RNA sequence: GCACAACCUGCGGGAACCCGUACCGCAAACCGACACAGGUGGGCGGGUGCAAGAGCACUCAGGCGCGCGGGAGAACCCUCG
RNA sequence: CAUGAGUAACGAUAAAGAGGGUGAGAAUCCCUCUCGCCGUAAGCCCAAGGGUUCCUACGCAAUGGUCGUCAGCGUAGGGUUAGGCGGGACCUAAGGUGAAGCCGAAAGGCGUAGCCGAAGGGCAGCCGGUUAAUAUUCCGGCCCUUCCCGCAGGUGCGAUG
RNA sequence: GAGCCGGUAGCGGGCGUGGAUCCCUGGAUGUCCGAAUGGGGGAACCCGGCCGGCGGGAACGCCGGUCACCGCGCUUUUGCGCGGGGGGAACCUGGGGAACUGAAACAUCUCAGUACCCAGAGGAGAGGAAAGAGAAAUCGACUCCCUGAGUAGCGGCGAGCGAAAGGGGACCAGCCUAAACCGUCCGGCUUGUCCGGGCGGGGUCGUGGGGCCCUCGGACACCGAAUCCCCAGCCUAGCCGAAGCUGUUGGGAAGCAGCGCCAGAGAGGGUGAAAGCCCCGUAGGCGAAAGGUGGGGGGAUAGGUGAGGGUACCCGAGUACCCCGUGGUUCGUGGAGCCAUGGGGGAAUCUGGGCGGACCACCGCCUAAGGCUAAGUACUCCGGGUGACCGAUAGCGCACCAGUACCGUGAGGGAAAGGUGAAAAGAACCCCGGGAGGGGAGUGAAAUAGAGCCUGAAACCGUGGGCUUACAAGCAGUCACGGCCCCGCAAGGGGUUGUGGCGUGCCUAUUGAAGCAUGAGCCGGCGACUCACGGUCGUGGGCGAGCUUAAGCCGUUGAGG
């Protein structure tokens, strides 16, 4: 939780919370790590304004906020991020690795 | 437009010249949009002095050469 | 640094009529000669820059939560057509 | 230097920018820490009457009615007969 | 945070009464009608100094020494433009500065000259009309101002000593 | 490394893994003021003269490049080409320089060469190789620390004030120029043989230097940046980086519990209540760059140093020195020395001349009246870190739109206000109302957590209930008892009082107070016998000879030696 983060779009999980069923992390900051798993949120029963319908009252309440998510998740969930072996020719590979292991590769998946 | 970047390292005297006044004619053209588009304007006055403003950097950077 | 524009129409009402007539009332570089005004005028809208007058507005009135403030320098100036030709558009416009 | 292109003088042609006005402003906006009856510069100072007159009394225009109200109205200070 | 105190006090003894109106509410706003006090001022006017505000539109919980649907109050928007008005684009006194110069332990003291420096000098317009709002600045009618290019006529013209 | 269009989140539009936000180093215009300097001027705004440009050309007017002053050296003609100036919290040098208070008066004296006005060099200057010390046939630059005695001493010898060599320590380069003599030379005057100024050898370190005669002499020394190349220390961006889940009481868990885990890194903070194994690029260790800075280690660049006797001498200051008029200094007038200067006098080249002892006779000392700088103590703007250093009235006054509000003419003075909650989910919607604001619904774990909104007490005003009160004289009260009402099993315990007994309120300064002497408006938070040494007496503790400053050194803990 500083300059520096942790996943980003990323898929991961919860631990200490009350759903722990890890999805779509929507948007995370740079500072204040910020971040919407789209897993817990409410109405803000908007307005009365036309604004939402006339009849209002918002839906998709996300904003998340604790930071005891286990992020990332190999064919292994709660793991630490490793770092690089570079092995190619100008290779960062920040790569997430540990027990089962996920980077993100700009493939298939996030 | 890094590629403007290009141009740039591309024209000189009276080139850059009237290039960076008739540009900035345009932004004008903008100032005068003040209260009509408007919305997606936004970028044209941000970027266009941004640009226009490189143009100077420019100019700069080859006449200072220059003397 | 020579970028001759220095200007923002009159979008004001009452300055409407003289757009309407012969005259044309616009907000101008705080600073522009008068004889600066017939150059812009003259170049940049292909005119023919006729009575050329000028004045200036600060801002008064402006309470900003806990501290406050009233605004800047608004300038003003009106240049006249010799024929009531050009800003066509803007006119017909505003 | 001028004096052949200097100045005096007509007509034609063409020029002329910088900062300024709003309104208050013998005064609740200027000075007394207050919408404080204090002070603060020059412009006839309309008219009638009075010997004369910016004083006098009523007024011209023009300006008000002071900014907390109603109430009976005895002590007594005030103001005045 | 109490207390005399819900008594003393409302800023001038230049008085006000009505009708209708608008309003959630109008002694305390708007019209209009009776009425008193100014008038030589409670006139207008330039200037100073204030620097918002002025207007037009909404609003009043704060502010006016209560009111208050009123404001010079709050919110927003628009509002003053001049070759000839003024001041500089010129003159200068007192007077400040100050190249020189005389002078102090230092910082300065004194200072011609040239300069800065005034509703004291000097200089070319006025009146009638138009905006919520500004005017001899805008419009219009009428009257000019110098400086530049020329040409036309005219001359020892030509400093600022 | 993948998100940003600063604090605004909102509107309305965007750029970017063909390194976008952003961290750093060097880039570009870089408005007008401010040393300002082209001129003026109430700064932050009005004027002007030169070449370029554009426009309606000339007049106008903008971008522009343009044009003080100073002294400073150069081609006397470039007046071309430099310098400075303008700052700066504290430290710093010199310039000039004061009352209080003490001396329980106070004129010598005192605070003190302190406060303050100034000028100025810095990043630190200051001082800095001896006409020194000191008396031993001794030392050896200067500066700062400990010690040297608070003795030696200065003095209405009174208040008081108060050294210096040495020693312990730290830090240790030393280097130079006119000094006529050399010759060289150009100018000289005026010509021969004087002076003037350039090159030098000489360019004194603890004493020679020069000129004549002879012995001479044929590779180790670097500066105070001489100087250059580097590992350039950093600057700000870097990087990794140790190990748990199941459960479980909870709105929560990181907690209780179970088992499994790390560790050259149990420093800390951060993740909805207290984790080594969850957040943290930290302690673990390592990391890294082509700019901006150098001591080191080494090189080279190395100016310039680095011999012997002989001989008539001429060769570091214009004033030393002595009279009085004065400064220093532990010296205040004195037997009063040395340095230092304001007046008048007014010279010596190493048999020279001040210095030890006022002075005289001695020995001894040092070598004056020029020049340069490093290194060790000071200082704190600014950065980092640690705190038997502070918690919002203490802390900087100042914890965040406080050096601003606001008073003063100016000079100048100089507040207050920190927290809603765990996260915004902070309040659609219905209902009295002009509005505020008020009842509901939803929030939620709580909203007596609701926007000045945590914890949220005293003071004061309020709504209801209990006892009590209209023949009463009293700070108060309070001992007693009787009537109420209360918990009560009773014992009885509560609150409330009518009858009666006896009762001058507290602080300060008083022979002396009820005060009519005083302080006292009520609540709340602030609100005053310390610290450093000297000492001094005690007494708790180590040896009798007992104890250790200044430092050098090891030092998460930094461990003490």
């Amino acid at each position: 939780m500083r300059v520096k983060m942790h996943v980003k779009k990323g898929d991961t999980v919860l631990v200490a919370s009350g759903k722990y069923k890890g999805r779509v992390g929507k948007v995370k900051e740079v500072l204040p790590k910020k971040y919407a798993v789209i897993v817990e949120g409410v109405n803000i029963v908007k307005k009365a304004v036309r604004v939402s319908p006339k009849y209002p009252q918002g839906g998709f309440i996300e904003k998340e906020a604790p930071l005891h998510a286990s992020k990332v998740r190999p064919i292994c969930p709660a793991c630490g991020k490793p770092t690089r072996v570079r092995k190619k020719f100008l290779e960062n590979g920040k790569k997430i690795r540990v027990c089962a292991k996920c980077g993100g590769a700009l493939d298939t998946e996030e | 437009m890094r590629k403007q970047l290009e141009e740039a390292r591309k024209l000189s005297p009276v080139e850059l010249e009237k290039l960076v006044r008739e540009k900035k004619r345009e932004l004008m053209e903008l100032r005068f949009q003040a209260s009509i588009g408007q919305l997606s304007q936004n970028h044209k006055i941000r970027d266009l002095k941004r640009q226009i403003a490189r143009l100077l950097t420019v100019l700069n950077e080859k006449r200072r050469q220059n003397a | 640094t020579a970028y001759d524009v220095i200007l923002a129409p009159v979008l004001s009402e009452k300055a409407y009529a003289g757009f309407a007539e012969g005259k044309y009332t616009f907000w101008v570089h705080p600073k522009a000669t008068k004889t600066e005004i017939k150059n812009a005028v003259e170049t940049a809208f292909k005119v023919k820059v006729v009575k050329v007058n000028t004045l200036h507005v600060r801002g008064k009135k402006k309470r900003l939560g806990r501290y406050l403030g009233k605004r800047p320098d608004r300038k003003k100036a009106i240049v006249q057509v010799a024929p009531g030709q050009k800003i066509e558009a803007l006119e017909g416009l505003i």
